[PDB]
């Protein structure tokens, strides 16, 4: 961790960076960030260094740069690169684990990091669809949607698994008037019509068998 | 590991040449019994007549004469709340001939009117003695750290001459005790709020304080200072709660004017000289012109006890360690010789009826004579 | 009269931007007044003020610096503090280091600093630092501060207590005027705020007395400015007592004044105590949040009349209302199921109100363990009367237990155990046990995994599997060539919501051979009525074990790994059914229900203990591979593994399918090949111990570590015997038929428990009167 | 063949006072101070509560009083249906 | 941060061609509702860009100075 100018420890940075010495790297891109905490070499160490961090998987660490920026600096075009990387930070923050590489049953855990990156995302694509990354955070927020969505159903679904009816329509209906589209919706209809039989809502599963025999073929 | 502090030590004893030599260290002992507990109490030789006493509840009269021991009382309640209630005072030992009065910081007051004998009227108190009796126009004025200011009588009591001052939160352990003149009672303060008393119902003439105090933006503790107003020709002089020298020269009422000097632990008047000690426990003196001070002294810097005691021209003093250091033919005259206990020193000596007393912090009295 | 004004060195603000914020520029007559003013605008600026301003003829040098930035670091001293503590103030007061920090600000930071130390009532002696200017701006601050410790100083003073003796009132309090150590449960150290408890500590005692009018005591703390003189005193002034009588309430709900009255049941002339009347009350707020009107306004007066002593209590209750829940939510369970969580509930969200259900299934939680937060945040909806809205917080302790093992393959390959234990099963909420054995000569399986549910209700299924090849043959045979396959499958019934009674199976294979000259063996296989040899060892057995076991389990206990006032109890028993290989009769039982003498709990006891004993079913006897033994564990430490048992005798097989040379001396070829009494822990039919410990954790560990480290001392008791035990085939041996055998040993415990893994360090001074003692003082448990 | 089935609630608890009390034309508003706000209420189609209290204990029968309500697009109570245990 | 992976491939799969872009369910006659009541709008003018990682998010250039 050496404490050289700012041009030549950010060249050897840069140097680490593209190779990925993402310890030592952080360490002296830290080193010269608070060295200096302006000027364009400290502020491009600043991007880096969070780059260093989300990638170096320092996510909490991560979370802190990006908010107590925001906070040192609010606007730019890397607001662009500040909500998606802050959105992103909660996402990996929802998604670290190791599960993740053995890849079965996931997205039945939190969102609330991940609806803090919807909305993250969201806020970006609406008041920034100029980026790089706006189709990409997209991509990001359909993941994030379905995501939650499928979360949601599988708390609902386990609601009623106790047996408890009313509690799940009542979910379900908020998921609903929140974002009917995801399957997590549609496969979700037949829970309804369950419980109203059950609950003897006998009418009330007759019009939800209207709507779904509609969504449904 | 509790004591791990650097603080300044005692610049030590220097060297011990002194062609005066204590001829005398006339010994007894009650024994108790102090050891290192606040208070000053302090030998009184009532007609060379010695009622001594000690941390017990002990007392036995004795005399400046090898110390016959009269007059010996157990002064405890072994009835009441607890037998014996553990006896303990922080009050100053007062007598009018043999009537002994003494109040206790346990806001009890007593009159061993050992002029007739244990004829002692128990008082429970507004208040806890902490401060010395007055016993001025038969009538007694002391200050409790209860920040108020009553007044008795001798061997009988009755509330009158009722005063209230204020306090500092960290109440400090400071007291003050009045100097009257004329009924004119100059009290000194804690928080620095000085006043002067006429009793009339304990009236005082006051419209100031010494800018000078402790307890929110605090100072040093070694501003230590005796707060106790001496009154020359009605000029008072004073020796504020900080090191600031105050000239308060009172003319048929309250004058003040504050010829400030450092290094307040007390002074003595004589004339147009003052013997005193700085707060940084240095010897000083002075010309009463405005503050021109004289007497250097620096071989007893940080001495933890100074106890000086002036008669026979040997302004003798009184440190801890049982040692005893000794003013003689006036600057320059600096050096000492005396050690007479190891038991060490506490209060502060008298030199009454042309003889020298001293208690040791425990033990009663080794007479020392020069 | 100056013609050009130039500035050099400015790199923040341009020479002219230089010239023209302070009013002068160039064209007006510079006299000393105008540079005067060029100083004081220079001074004007607020963040960077330096005064170089010459002037020879006709020209203005005018040269400003700035100290900022320092970077004040190096608080050392800190020996009871810490200087990230030091710089949190700092910059909580708003002296946060990124700062110019004029020469000035030094002495206001040391003192600032010191006044806070004495704040605390303590002292620091000396705060002076060491100025490090970096050459850039950049400064920082080598912060050596000295101490003046002054904590524990204490000496107590009361004044208007003339009810109650004074000392008895100092008794209950902290801070205590300096009493020695060996009566030590507890701490004494000064602090304004300790005061204000003292101060309200005796308040509330003297008015639970029941005397009322004491409320009035200046306070004041008397210092004697030398580190431990504080004699402080506040003037109280006592009170008076009453006696209540009498019952009036305002009911004001939907209607249980009568069961009001009939809770509050106070006959007349009773005595009068505010601290009945308070739990009074507080039951009926129980009652009324009972009945979802847990939002209540209640009120009552003591009418303490005088003359008769007396108070009447006029009482006020006001209903809140019945039904409010609108969120149950959660906080933490990120990587954990919510299911697991939500099944610990037994209400439905949406329904009407009541405190219990919604208390009952966190403390359902926190029975679990497992985690550490309870957070049962509710608050209700802002927008509505109603729809109360619930968050919970955890702070989770986690699970793992696995094992780490090769070799030390001297003679032969690195040997090879292996055992895994992830219950909770961090996949699920399943449990799973799983034991392998093979070194160089031993394939001892053992499997077991169960879930934690399975039905509506959540039945718990166990099976467990363990296959044994247990020959470890010194050359080939003669060294009890064993095989074992074993099985089981176990489950749970509670419906007390407390206590699971039990009726389970298990299964066993077993494959004999190869005898020793223990005479233990034969009398065995006599007492089944096979007729082995004497001097060969040239038998062996098969059988499959039908048997019966039931059990069953306790549970009110208070935390879990590191428990507190715990109660549990267990138990299990062995029954072999008709239709088996073998039969005996095994009944076994254990408890932990522990009780805290530190009610923070920082120090609560241990009551634990076992009992164990095996006999036959009609005919026949418990197996050998039934008994019980015991020795340097933790259930007693010092000893070697399973030193605990009788001692069953060599008898002379000098021809034992190759009586061997050189090995399994007392009485072989090579040994004594004579009879034998043979020193060796056999294991008794019959088994208790008795072990009682204390949690101890020490003040001598830096108190900042609590979900890990444990502190603690032991006391053990050991004793195993034989009940079907003879002497007419022991009596030139030694007899083991009654309790006799006693071992005690005490000693320490620590555990810094990473969650992972606890490494117990046991060390056991076995200290009893008996023989057989094959011990080791030095045990690492994992 | 299980011991027993516990008992077990629903919310929307009714007395006879408080479905007595009621009758057409009071505002939801007096309504809901009547009975409260119910959780059972629909948000596409008309302003309809319904009041259940449904509790089945130890495998046994059916006990379901169902209040099911109407309401204007104002709120005013009217044609207030309810079927006592079932 | 990376096993000769994490370049251009988002971290394991992913997902951006596994998961539902819209699927208009149809409001049938009088099942008119809000459809929905959040935070998720999006303008279909967009694009066309990252679709699968394979997009720089590596940092870019930008002026040094």
């Amino acid at each position: 961790v050496p404490d050289n100018p700012p041009n030549e420890i950010y060249a050897t940075a840069q140097q680490k960076l593209q190779d990925g010495n993402w310890r030592q790297a952080i360490t002296q891109l830290e080193a010269l960030d608070n060295r200096y905490p302006f000027g364009p070499y400290s502020q491009q160490v600043q991007l880096d260094l969070i780059y260093a961090y989300y990638k170096n998987a320092d996510l909490p660490l991560a979370q802190a740069a990006i908010d107590r920026f925001i906070r040192l600096n609010p606007t730019h075009p890397n607001i662009d690169y500040v909500m998606y990387m802050r959105g992103l930070t909660n996402m990996a923050l929802d998604d670290s684990a190791l599960q993740g590489f053995f890849g079965v049953d996931r997205s039945d855990r939190d969102p609330q990091h991940a609806r803090a990156a919807f909305s993250d995302f969201s806020k970006l694509v609406r008041g920034y669809p100029n980026s790089q990354y706006t189709t990409d955070a997209t991509k990001r927020l359909v993941f994030l949607k379905d995501r939650l969505a499928k979360y949601e159903y599988s708390v609902a679904e386990y609601y009623t698994e106790r047996g408890a009816w009313v509690a799940v329509v009542n979910r379900v209906e908020g998921m609903l008037r929140d974002y009917p589209d995801t399957q997590a919706t549609r496969d979700a209809l037949p829970l309804m019509e369950n419980a109203y039989r059950q609950m003897q809502m006998n009418a009330q599963a007759e019009k939800v068998a209207k709507i779904i025999a509609a969504n449904s073929s | 590991f509790n004591s791990e502090e650097d603080v300044v030590k005692m610049s030590p004893l220097p060297t011990v040449e002194n062609q005066f030599t204590p001829t005398t260290a006339w010994s007894t002992s009650v024994g108790s019994g102090i050891g290192n507990f606040y208070s000053n109490l302090h030998p009184a030789l009532a007609d060379n007549v010695v009622y001594a006493a000690d941390r017990a509840g002990l007392v036995k009269a004795l005399n400046a004469d090898d110390g016959k021991e009269i007059w010996s009382v157990s002064l405890a309640e072994k009835d009441g709340w607890f037998s014996k209630e553990p006896a303990l005072l922080s009050g100053g030992v007062t007598v009018s001939g043999g009537h002994v009065y003494i109040g206790s910081e346990k806001a009890q007051v007593y009159a061993l009117n050992t002029s007739d004998g244990t004829v002692a009227w128990q008082t429970k108190v507004a208040g806890e003695a902490l401060s010395r009796p007055v016993v001025s126009d038969g009538l007694v004025l002391i200050h409790t750290s209860n920040g108020q200011l009553q007044a008795l009588n001798e061997a009988d009591g009755a509330v009158k001459w009722t005063v209230n001052l204020d306090m500092p939160s960290l109440s400090l352990r400071g007291e003050s005790a009045p100097t009257t003149a004329f009924g004119a009672a100059v009290v000194g303060g804690d928080n620095g709020r000085v006043s002067a008393v006429l009793m009339e119902q304990g009236q005082m003439i006051w419209q100031q304080r010494i800018s000078q105090a402790t307890g929110s933006t605090e100072i040093d503790r070694l501003s230590d200072v005796d707060t106790t107003p001496v009154v020359v020709n009605g000029v008072v002089f004073a020796l504020a709660y900080n090191g600031n020298l105050t000239a308060l020269d009172l003319r048929s009422g309250q004058i003040m004017w504050k010829r400030e000097l450092g290094s307040v632990n007390d002074f003595i008047v004589d004339g147009n000289r003052i013997y005193l000690v700085d707060q940084n426990d240095r010897v000083m003196a002075l010309t009463i012109d405005g503050g021109v001070t004289l007497w250097t002294q620096s071989d007893l810097l940080h001495r933890l006890l100074t106890s000086p005691v002036l008669y026979n021209g040997n302004l003798v003093v009184g440190d801890s360690e049982g040692y005893l250091h000794w003013i003689n033919v006036e600057d320059g005259r600096f050096v000492a010789q005396q050690k007479v206990d190891s038991s060490g020193f506490q209060t502060e000596p008298v030199a009454a009826d042309g003889k020298l007393l001293i208690q040791a912090k425990d033990g009663t009295v080794y007479s020392i004579t020069r | 009269v100056v013609k050009d004004i130039h500035f050099e060195g400015l790199q923040r603000v341009a020479v002219g931007a230089a010239l023209l914020s302070m009013p002068v520029r160039t064209g007006d007559t510079v006299n000393d007044e105008d540079i005067s003013n060029t100083i004081r605008a220079l001074f004007a600026t607020g963040n960077f003020e330096d005064v170089r301003v010459l002037r020879d003829g006709d020209t203005l040098l005018v040269q400003v610096k700035e100290r900022p930035t320092i970077a004040s670091i190096t608080f050392s001293g800190n020996k009871s503090v810490k200087d990230d503590m030091l710089k949190q103030n700092l910059e909580a007061s708003g002296v946060r280091v990124g700062e110019s920090l004029d020469r000035t600000t030094i002495a206001d930071i040391e003192k600032g600093l010191e006044d806070f130390y004495y704040s605390v009532g303590k002292y620091s002696a000396s705060v002076k630092a060491v100025v490090t200017p970096l050459p850039r701006n950049r400064v920082d601050l080598k912060l050596v501060f000295q101490e003046g410790v002054s904590a524990e100083i204490q000496q107590i003073n009361i004044v208007g207590n003339h009810a109650f003796t004074t000392d008895e009132l100092i008794s209950h309090f902290q801070l205590r005027d300096e009493v020695p150590w060996w009566n030590v449960v507890g701490d004494r150290k000064y602090q304004k705020q300790k005061l204000a408890g003292d101060l309200e500590t005796l308040r509330s005692y003297y008015l639970d007395r029941g005397y009322a009018r004491f409320n009035i005591d200046s306070t004041q703390v008397s210092l004697t400015p030398d580190k431990k003189g504080i004699y402080v005193t506040v003037n109280i002034t006592e009170g008076d007592q009453y006696k209540l009588s009498g019952v009036e309430v305002s009911g004001n709900l939907a209607g249980h004044s009568a069961e009001i009255e009939q809770l509050t049941k106070i006959e007349p002339g009773e005595l009068y105590n505010g601290t009945k009347v308070t739990k009074m009350e507080d039951d009926i707020k129980k009652l009324l949040g009972r009945y979802g009107y847990a939002y209540p306004r209640v009120q009552s007066m003591p009418e303490i009349n005088d003359a008769d002593k007396t108070v009447k209590l006029r009482v006020n209750v006001d209903a809140g209302n019945r039904f409010y829940v609108r969120k149950i939510r959660f906080e933490g369970n990120d990587t954990s199921k919510d299911a697991v969580l939500r099944r610990e509930m037994r209400q439905m969200e949406g329904a009407w109100l009541g405190s219990d259900l919604v208390d009952q299934g966190k403390e359902r939680l926190n029975r679990l363990g497992f985690f550490e937060t309870v957070d049962t945040d509710t608050q209700r909806v802002p927008g509505s009367p109603d729809q109360v809205d619930v968050v919970y917080k955890v702070k989770e302790r986690n699970t793992g237990s696995f094992n780490f093992g090769i070799g030390y393959g001297t003679e032969s390959g690195v040997s090879f155990q292996a055992g895994v234990q992830q219950d909770n099963w961090l996949g699920t909420g399943y449990a799973v046990g799983i034991n392998g054995t093979k070194n160089d000569y031993q394939t001892y399986a053992e499997l077991s995994v169960t879930n934690p549910y399975f039905t509506v209700d959540g039945v718990s299924l166990g099976g467990r599997l363990f296959y044994n090849d247990f020959q470890a043959d010194d050359a080939d045979l003669s060294d009890y060539t064993n095989k074992s396959y074993g099985t089981d499958v176990t489950l749970g019934f509670p419906i007390n919501e407390y206590n699971s009674l039990r009726a389970g199976l298990g299964y066993v294979h077993n494959s004999l051979s190869n005898m020793q000259p223990q005479v233990a063996m034969w009398r065995y296989l006599y007492s089944m009525g096979e007729h082995p040899s004497t001097s060969d060892q040239d038998n062996s057995f098969k059988t499959d074990d039908f048997t019966f076991n039931y059990g069953w389990t306790y549970n009110k206990l208070d935390r879990g790994y590191f428990p507190t006032d715990g109660s549990r109890v267990n138990l299990t028993g062995k029954v072999t059914i008709p239709g088996s290989d073998n039969e005996y009769y095994k009944v076994t039982l254990d408890t932990a229900t522990y009780v805290p003498i530190d009610d923070d709990h920082k120090w609560v006891v241990l009551g634990r203990t076992r009992w164990g004993y095996g006999d036959g079913l009609g005919g026949k006897e418990m197996p050998f591979y039934e008994n019980f033994y015991a020795g340097g564990s933790s259930t007693v430490r010092g000893f070697q593994s399973n030193t605990i048992g009788p001692k069953a005798v060599y008898f002379p097989h000098q021809a034992s399918n190759y009586d061997p040379d050189y090995d399994y001396e007392c009485a072989t070829q090579d040994g004594a090949k004579d009879l034998c009494k043979s020193d060796d822990a056999v294991g008794g039919n019959a088994m208790a111990v008795a072990s009682l410990e204390f949690i101890t954790p020490t003040p001598f560990i830096s108190d900042k570590y609590a979900n890990s480290v444990r502190t603690s001392f032991f006391w053990d008791m050991g004793t195993v015997w034989d009940t079907n035990w003879d002497s007419s085939q022991y009596s030139g041996y030694p007899d083991y038929s009654d309790p006799s055998n006693i071992r005690m040993s005490a000693g320490i415990a620590l555990q810094w428990m990473s969650p992972l893994g606890p490494l117990v360090f046991s060390y056991a001074q076995p200290f009893k009167k008996y023989d057989g003692d094959k011990a080791e003082q030095f045990q690492f448990n994992i | 063949r299980v011991v027993y089935r516990p008992d077990i609630n629903q919310g929307n608890y009714l007395t006879a006072n408080d479905v007595s009390k009621i009758r057409v034309g009071m505002t939801q508003q007096q309504v809901a101070y009547a009975l409260g706000t119910p959780l059972m209420s629909d948000p596409f189609g008309t302003n309809t509560w319904f009041y259940v209290f449904r509790q089945q204990p130890g495998h046994e029968g059916v006990t379901q009083q169902t209040l099911t309500l109407t309401f204007n697009s104002s709120g005013v109570l009217t044609n207030i249906d309810n079927k006592p245990a079932l | 941060s990376s096993d000769s992976r994490y370049k251009r491939q988002v971290s394991g799969d992913e997902a951006y061609l596994e998961a539902a872009p819209l699927a208009e369910l149809h409001a049938p006659a009088g099942m008119i509702l809000p459809v929905t009541s959040g935070d998720y709008a999006i303008p279909v003018t967009n694009g066309s860009g990252a679709v699968g990682k394979a997009l720089d998010i590596r940092p870019p250039a930008q002026p040094l100075a």
